[PDB]
């Protein structure tokens, strides 16, 4: 899971 | 950052905040490292997509004016050409942003110093991961910029069973894995600082955690390997 915030799949 | 404590504002003025265009403000998104006045390291997977980007470099409270930001608007994006965005376990996470004007330096504001090339850390050597990410796995975003000591787990202990086997790759680094102390999300993009022959360095850029959690124990937050990109690095800088 990466840790883009909210989340990879989820900006 | 799961299991931080609040970075002094000056500790690593390296780290900026990657920052998206959200309804009409700005949102942090990811963490990253300023390399050249004009040029910003962080994770593929953050600049991946179609949004606008912002780097806000001197930055320590995210929703408070700290009287010390500069807002710097990206200009190019340039992604390393093997990056897979269906497979962030082959490794390759890693882009340069270009700065639409170049930062002025102070106590706050600082490039980060990059490793020599080619150097891999022994095991449990000594780091830090920095970054505004999650406090807890499914939690919120830090108001202020946190710092979790997160020591490394060499490859070899890294990729057995138990830990990641399969998933990390040489070209990254892997470090925590406590069950306590791990990076979480928002903290993408950011460095692990470590400490080489006295000096802090900029050895990792913060990729990414287990499915099951951000601090699960022996799956350390795992790190593209900055020493692996060196050359790639002075290439693009050279070039653009």
């Amino acid at each position: 899971t990466t840790l883009k915030f909210p989340s990879d799949w989820d900006d | 950052v799961v299991g931080g404590t609040e970075a002094q504002r000056n500790s690593w003025p390296s780290q900026i905040s990657l920052q998206y265009r959200s309804g009409s403000s700005w949102a942090h998104t990811c963490g990253g490292t300023l390399i050249r006045q004009n040029w910003v390291m962080t994770a593929a997977h953050c600049v991946d997509r179609e949004l606008t980007f912002r780097v806000v470099v001197g930055e320590h409270n995210l929703n408070q004016n700290d009287g010390t930001e500069q807002y710097v608007g990206v200009q190019k994006i340039v992604v390393h050409p093997y990056w897979n965005t269906d497979d962030v376990a082959a490794g390759y996470d890693i882009a340069l942003l270009r700065l639409a004007q170049s930062v002025t330096l102070n106590s706050y504001v600082q490039l980060g110093v990059l490793p020599r090339a080619g150097t891999i850390l022994a095991n449990n050597s000594p780091c830090y991961i920095t970054g505004w990410g999650l406090t807890r796995t499914n939690g919120q975003l830090a108001q202020t910029l946190q710092q979790a000591y997160l020591p490394t787990v060499d490859y070899a202990i890294c990729s057995s069973s138990s830990y990641w086997g399969s998933t990390v790759k040489n070209s990254m680094v892997c470090a925590g894995g406590d069950g306590v102390r791990s990076g979480c999300q928002g903290d993408s993009g950011g460095p692990l600082h470590c400490l080489v022959n006295g000096q802090y360095a900029v050895h990792g850029v913060t990729s990414f955690v287990s499915r099951l959690g951000c601090n699960v124990t022996r799956k350390p937050t795992v790190f593209t390997r900055v020493s692996a990109y060196i050359s790639w690095i002075n290439n693009v800088i050279a070039s653009n």
